[PDB]
């Protein structure tokens, strides 16, 4: 199976992770089905 | 015989529930590995059904 939860968390800060309190609702469903030992994310580039 | 159909008689794991295995690799069955190339005690685990 498969599930995905996010929040559109307002932030001020800096560096570190918030102090406060705000929960994720649920999104997404997609069961794929396969064996997922790892992920990996995306990091776009730029050129001058 | 219609030898379309295949099977794994031979693996070292018995499966989670709800997988899928399609791979296609050599398996020991006994002191001598097989290291990719068949010989004693190896043997290609997919069979046709006859
Ligand atoms: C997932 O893959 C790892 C190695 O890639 C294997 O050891 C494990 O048994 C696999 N699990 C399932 C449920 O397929």
């Amino acid at each position: 199976y498969f599930k995905i939860y996010s929040k559109h968390t307002p932030i001020n800060l800096v560096r570190d992770l918030p102090q406060g309190f705000s929960a994720l609702e649920p999104l997404v469903d997609l069961p794929i089905g396969i064996n997922i030992t790892r992920f990996q994310t995306l990091l776009a580039l730029h050129r001058s | 015989g219609n030898y379309n159909y295949l099977y794994r008689l031979f693996r070292k794991s018995n499966l989670k529930p709800f997988e899928r295995d399609i791979s296609t690799e050599i398996y020991q069955a006994g002191s001598t590995p097989c290291n990719g190339v068949k010989g004693f005690n190896c043997y290609f685990p997919l069979q046709s059904y006859g």
